[PDB]
């Protein structure tokens, strides 16, 4: 045994969705979307293509970027552990020069 | 049948989760859509000069 | 239809991109103060170098 | 009020223009950026140091 | 229902955070375009000195 | 003023309402003529039926697309983002934090860029000079370290 939803119950569910669902936000969102895409669809498509190119070319250099990170890390560690000598130089050499 | 179908659809939509999702999206884009599109154009120019 | 096709095609390759972007963004995001201090000191030193 | 025909039509045409046949391009973007960012994040300690 | 749950999980309280993300993205992109000549100069002229 | 014809309810007597209430200024004089540009008419019921039928036929299910465009987009977005809510949330938070940190130091970063630009623009041409300088420095220091003491 069951009962079909009444028109009152159906409209009450719809009204609950409408009043408790943040509907006034939607138009705002749409407005902002309209501002993103207004006269720029071709430019956004070509930006997607250029982003594909740029990301591929960067990904082709991931090993070199990793090696540069390691090399810079080693050099900066050595200089950080010689920071004392660095400070002594920066204090005593400029007057001599 | 129409009322039953609308009721079945409406039980699925939750005002609480829909409200928070739409609130996040509206706060995300509020006042920045034109800026975001101009930034996409600027990034297009930057990539055209960098690639 | 176009949005449906795009989401169908790009879905299997999205989780790995999300994970990688999240990890690399959190690499810098948990060092915000250090990064900003680094940028300020680099601004000072690089300005000194460029002026001379 | 959110169903204004001008905004709906403009958004629809712009989405068609942007995303038509760009599934492969976006897939390549996702794959390349995933690999690059994973490689960069594997050096998290090195970047911090 | 599943899509709404996933959207709520992904966009729970990210309002201010996504707003900051979009504002930062647009500001950085605009400033980067404004200084594209120094970036091009660095990219072109860094190689000779470093390889020297 | 705008004279708009109104249908108050389902079964009613249609009226003509002068839409903007008077708040001062020039007034509508006797014998005035209002053209089609400043008049409005009700929506009518056959127009509502026609538009409902048109939208339900154009944006509804078809033999080639049994679920309809909205059913297909709902299904695709539900299947393609299933289980990625937490991943997307984490990615968005990390991106926002990192880009906010970069944006706060954006002015310093681009000052660095402009300064390194001047540096490289002034030093890039004399690269062979730098190689020669390194070699000459090595030779000059070798000139005084031929023995231990």
């Amino acid at each position: 045994s069951s009962a079909y939803p009444t028109i009152e119950r159906t409209l009450a569910g719809i009204s609950g969705i409408l009043t408790g669902g943040g509907i006034p936000n939607i138009e705002v969102i749409q407005t902002e979307v309209f501002n993103i895409l207004n006269g720029r669809a071709d430019q956004i498509r070509e930006f997607l293509n250029q982003l594909d190119t740029f990301t591929d070319e960067l990904n082709q250099q991931r090993e070199e970027i990793t090696r540069a990170i390691d090399s810079t890390n080693r050099l900066l560690n050595i200089v950080s552990q010689r920071n004392d000598t660095l400070d002594r130089v920066l204090t005593e050499f400029p007057p001599l020069i | 049948t129409l009322f039953e179908t609308i009721t079945a659809i409406s039980e699925q939509v939750d005002p609480i989760k829909l409200n928070e999702t739409l609130t996040a999206a509206a706060q995300a884009l509020d006042g920045l859509g034109d800026k975001f599109g101009r930034s996409i154009v600027d990034g297009n120019a930057i990539l055209a000069d960098v690639n | 239809n176009v949005l449906s096709e795009t989401v169908d095609q790009t879905s299997p390759h999205l989780s790995a991109a999300l994970d990688g972007v999240a990890r690399f963004s959190e690499t810098i995001g948990k060092r915000d103060e250090d990064v900003k201090k680094l940028l300020a000191s680099a601004n000072k030193v690089a300005t000194v170098l460029g002026d001379r | 009020r959110s169903l204004e025909p001008e905004k709906v039509n403009t958004i629809a045409t712009s989405l068609i223009t942007i995303f038509q046949g760009q599934g492969g391009t976006i897939n390549d973007i996702l794959d390349q950026t995933a690999q690059l960012t994973a490689s960069l994040a594997d050096r998290d300690q090195a970047i911090g140091e | 229902g599943t899509l709404l749950d996933e959207a709520a999980t992904a966009f729970g309280g990210l309002g201010p955070s996504l707003q900051r993300l979009v504002d930062s993205t647009q500001a950085i992109a605009g400033d980067f375009r404004a200084n594209i000549d120094p970036v091009n100069d660095i990219i072109e002229n860094s190689g000779p000195i470093i390889d020297s | 003023a705008t004279a708009s014809i109104l249908n108050p309810s389902l079964v009613a007597s249609r009226v003509i309402q002068l839409s903007p209430p008077y708040t001062g200024g020039p007034t509508l004089r006797d014998g005035a003529v209002l053209d089609v540009d400043r008049t409005q008419v009700p929506i009518e019921y056959d127009e509502v039926r026609n538009q409902v039928t048109r939208l339900l036929a154009d944006l509804g299910p078809t033999p080639e697309q049994p679920k309809g465009p909205f059913g297909d987009i709902i299904e695709s977005f539900a299947d393609g983002f299933a289980g990625k809510g937490e991943q997307l949330n984490r990615t968005l938070r990390g991106l926002s934090d990192a880009l906010t940190a970069l944006n706060e130091g954006r002015g310093d970063f681009f000052a660095v860029v402009k300064s390194l630009a001047l540096f490289v623009n002034a030093l890039h041409r004399s690269d062979q000079q730098f190689v020669a300088l390194n070699n000459d420095l090595a030779q000059f220091t070798n000139s005084f370290t031929n023995t231990d003491q």
